[PDB]
RNA sequence: CGCCACUUCAUGGAAAUAAAUCACUCACGAAU
């Protein structure tokens, strides 16, 4: 045929930045790129330049020499027209008992992007309140305005059409095969790699489709783990307590992964941290120095607990022992890299920001290697290698010292900056081993081993079965 | 003012997008490197694309109604989202930060977004057969394109008219009578006036509740995935604005494979050797839903291979 | 508009005085593109967008696109300099500074047709002059 | 749970191509 019509179901809300429509949907505009690079990959076997090969043979490209893109046309519209709106935050707050009927809260998520929509700021969405019972609980209020003047908004949609048409035969019957394996490989938003934006194929040309999603993420991704989350459900029922807690478990998750959780009673170490000091170079956090030089310079930072320089049961050390020191890096710049570091300092107004900028200027970011799939509120963890030229690059931190003026007659005065506070910084220590220089050797399938076999107290942190190690 | 763009209060939005645009106010500077990026250009940019994507259009416009009376009855048909963009590559461009970075085609005198008729003309013979000229350097691919368009053309053609059977010399002739008015060996039929086939520039019609303009964001991500992507914003048709296509269409009568005049045509069934197998027979109307299903198929503008510029019908 | 053939002669000095035709008699071919969408941009958008545009040095392009702006100067600076006391009366017969933003010329210059028109006569001989030349 | 953000804002290609380039009639007539 020429003409290739699907139905896609939505398992997790999608963070669309143009919300403000109501025929707004998936983009085509980041579906067919991705798609063109899916095909010629399978295409070529596992491989891209053999599938562009394949697909200058049958004439399949728009350009042959140039570019990857195929010779198809993506059309994604909305059949029914009614959305679910997701306000999605990092920070557990109480929630408003006034709101629109598709008004849907996700408290504790890994999307740190729009956390100033609840607060105290006129411009919040949720504004919140001291309560004018006991001061303990907190009022909310739902501010219309505001909610429509949000740059991106959580949507889930019933469900809708995927049309693809091109003039090649061929091209369509392959766009066929690999179409349900797409969606379940990719996701779309603006935090995709979380687990919003998770898509399945249902029915093609009215044609129900039978994909085992556990054999499409196994051929596709080097390691596959996946969650056994308890459901509940009180008995189906909300989405939004499946949604919060699969959301929430991701989080949770991930932040035992890179950096730990410090909350209660309860600690759980860096598992990437773990990582590094039990392979033979025995790196440890960058944060670790950067807390015994902002210490250098009598900066009380908060917190009782010495940094911990190791693995074992406890150990809680300002110093690295004596007659060597300890090796450092840039641990978690291969797991995300994050733009600026915060360290509360003691005094409540003031604290410590150290930012980092990379000295050649030649590695402006980096997206998170690893993959959170939602597919029927089953959590799967994937990914590959990660990219390897990230390994052994220089890093430049600026140590700068931010005082949150004690208000003022209108608002908030953080403009008291102040000049980068004199450290001891390193140049090429231990002949370009030291914390500026990010790790030299990683494997994420071995360290994703590393992590879901890890055991405190004979249970596994991270409850994960292992589908493809 | 602001909305309800009529032509007694209105800015043209021509003149916004393309003079007015960069004026030199007294405090801007987005001359300078450190001025390009700064916020009070960015609030300048800002506040002319506020302008820019404030007015609406009713659907009791006299300019649209002026256009109806002019050129026909217009085939309406609605925009889904993404939108629709047209003239992509007209020169728009500064190196400034909240600035429209891709042309857009605005009527001089009206100022209404339009699509000239030389796009949908050319949009529609993109997919009849005999668009692509035979020369050596589409020689390798001239074979199956055509091949494929035609199957497909065949398909429509069998499905809007009541034809049966439609041969592939019939397909070129067709093709030939309605694009060039001429014979595919280049000569000429003698046509009158009302038999030539005519592709007026389609027009917005109606934003019905909002605007008729909006903007959009495509953001390359490079080759290189470690290093920070560019937002480029551009300036869209809303989803869900009416356009009104304007046509001229003839009736074509097609004899033996050739095609023929009105008078022609006549003559031949006054002649006793004349037999309805080999004579066939597609009207305005019938052509007007060809084109109509070519145009809900493919749609129409720039960036058609991502969704952009797809019609509904009203 | 009829391209003198003096007017070309000033493109073909400029274009070589600021490196874009070197001694081998080429030029990197990104630069023909470069002339044309100047060409175009003058016309659609206008001469200070057009100029600001080309005349930024922080671009990522292939080739230094903003020495087309230092030809367009030398360019309009020859002209001006065979300028008579006649046209000196009606026509600013001042050579552009050097060193000075051309954006900034043309903006404190008022946007008077002079500039609009040498300007595009300008360009039309740069267009001509880079079409007597071979692409790398 | 409390608190909190930074970053990125256009490059590459296409810049005219082909058909028609004068055709027909009168090329001196009448008187001288």
């Amino acid at each position: 045929m020429n003409q290739l019509t699907a139905i896609l179901k939505q398992h997790t809300p999608m963070i669309h930045f143009q919300h403000n429509e109501s025929g707004a949907t998936l983009r085509a505009s980041e579906v067919k790129p991705l798609l063109d690079k899916f095909i010629l990959t399978k295409l070529g076997n596992g491989d891209i330049r053999e599938g562009r090969l394949y697909a200058k043979k049958n004439n399949w490209l728009i350009d042959n020499e140039k570019n990857y893109a195929l010779n198809y046309k993506l059309s994604i519209s909305l059949q029914k027209k009614s959305r679910l709106e997701y306000l999605i935050t990092s920070s557990t707050f109480p929630l408003p008992t006034e709101r629109p009927s598709n008004f849907f809260t996700i408290q504790n998520s890994p999307y740190f992007a729009q956390e100033k929509c609840v607060g105290i700021n006129t411009n919040s969405t949720i504004i919140l309140k001291k309560s004018n019972s006991d001061p303990r609980k907190k009022e909310a209020e739902f501010k219309e305005k505001n909610w429509s003047q949000i740059d991106k908004k959580g949507l889930e949609w019933q469900d809708f059409t995927i049309k693809i048409f091109s003039l090649k035969g061929d091209l369509i019957n392959k766009i066929q095969t690999y179409l349900p394996a797409f969606f379940i490989c990719h996701n779309f938003g603006t935090r995709n790699n979380k687990g919003f934006g998770s898509f399945t194929v249902e029915y093609i040309n009215n044609q129900k489709n039978i994909c085992n999603v556990e054999d499409t993420l196994k051929e596709n991704f080097a390691f596959v783990y996946k969650k056994k989350i308890a459901l509940s459900r009180q008995s189906t029922l909300d989405f939004i307590y499946i949604y919060n807690q699969i959301f929430s478990t991701i989080k949770k998750d991930y932040q035992i992964l890179k950096s730990g959780y410090n909350f209660r009673n309860e600690y759980i170490k860096s598992l990437l941290f773990c990582y590094f000091v039990s392979k033979y170079p025995n790196y440890r956090w960058e944060k670790r120095k950067m807390k015994q030089l902002i210490k250098a310079r009598g900066y009380e930072l908060k917190g009782d607990h010495s940094p911990i320089s190791g693995i074992r049961e406890n150990d809680n050390s300002w110093n690295d022992p004596n007659p060597n020191g300890y090796n450092y890096a840039y641990i978690r710049a291969i797991l995300g890299l994050a733009e600026q570091y915060e360290f509360q300092l003691e005094t409540p107004y003031q604290k410590a920001i150290v930012k980092i900028k990379s000295a050649n200027n030649c590695i402006s970011r980096y997206k998170s290697p690893l993959l959170f799939k939602i597919i029927n509120n089953s959590i799967y963890l994937v990914g590959n290698e990660i990219n390897t030229e990230i390994l052994n690059k220089p890093f430049q931190y600026s140590y700068i010292e931010q005082t949150k003026n004690k208000n003022m007659r209108t608002g908030k005065s953080e403009i008291t900056e102040r000049t980068m506070h004199i450290n001891e910084i390193e140049m090429n220590y231990k002949n370009r081993i030291n914390y500026h220089y990010t790790p030299t050797s990683f494997s994420l399938i071995d360290f994703m081993q590393y992590a879901m076999s890890y055991k405190k107290n004979g249970k596994n942190i991270l409850n994960y079965i292992p589908l493809k190690q | 003012m602001p909305k309800n763009y009529t032509l007694q209060n209105a800015s043209n939005l021509g003149w916004l997008f393309y003079k007015d645009y960069y004026r030199q106010e007294p405090n801007v500077d987005f001359i300078s490197t450190q001025g390009k990026e700064s916020d009070t250009t960015a609030d300048f940019f800002r506040k002319t694309n506020q302008r820019i994507t404030a007015y609406q259009l009713n659907s009791e416009s006299p300019l649209v109604a002026a256009f109806n009376n002019h050129f026909g009855t217009p085939l309406q048909l609605k925009t889904i989202y993404p939108g629709l963009i047209t003239g992509s590559g007209l020169p728009h461009q500064t190196g400034s930060k909240g600035e429209f970075k891709l042309g857009f085609q605005f009527d001089y005198t009206t100022g209404l977004p339009y699509i000239p008729g030389s796009s949908i003309k050319g949009t529609l013979r993109s997919m009849f057969p005999f668009s692509l000229k035979d020369k050596g350097s589409t020689k390798r691919i001239l074979p199956e394109y055509r091949k494929e368009r035609m199957e497909y053309i065949r398909d429509l053609i069998i499905e809007v008219t009541n034809i049966n059977e439609i041969s592939d010399t019939e397909i070129q002739a067709l093709e030939y009578a309605i694009f060039t008015n001429s014979t595919p060996s280049g000569k000429t039929i003698e046509f009158s006036l009302e038999e030539k086939d005519v592709f007026y520039d389609a027009f917005v019609a109606d934003s019905k509740d909002g605007v008729m303009l909006s903007d959009d964001y495509i953001t390359p991500h490079g080759e290189n995935p470690l290093k920070d992507p560019k937002p480029i914003l551009f300036l869209k048709i809303r989803p869900d604005v009416t356009i009104n296509f304007y046509f001229k269409l003839c009736t074509t009568h097609l004899y033996k494979e050739k095609v023929c005049s009105s008078k022609q045509i006549e003559e031949i069934k006054k002649q006793n050797d004349f037999s309805s197998s080999d004579y066939k027979m597609i009207t305005a109307h019938q052509k007007r839903n060809l084109f109509e299903k070519i145009l809900l198929c493919i749609g129409i503008g720039a960036k058609t291979n991502i969704g952009y510029g797809q019609l509904k019908k009203l | 508009m009829k391209i003198s053939k003096k007017q070309i002669e000033y493109a073909i000095e400029a274009l070589r005085a600021n490196n874009i035709i070197t001694n081998d008699n080429q030029y990197p071919k990104v630069f023909k593109g470069y002339i044309s969408s100047f060409g175009a941009a003058v016309i659609q958008s206008g001469l200070i967008p057009a100029i600001i545009f080309f005349e930024n040095e922080d671009n990522d392009a292939n080739a230094d696109r903003h020495k087309i702006i230092g030809v367009l100067k030398d360019i309009i600076n020859a002209m001006r300099q065979q300028y008579t006391v006649t046209d000196a009366t009606i026509l600013v017969s001042s050579q552009i500074p050097a060193n000075y933003s051309m954006a900034q010329y043309i903006i404190e210059h008022g946007n008077t047709d002079q500039l609009l028109k040498e300007i595009t006569e300008a360009a039309v001989a740069m267009k001509l002059a880079l079409r007597m030349y071979k692409s790398e």
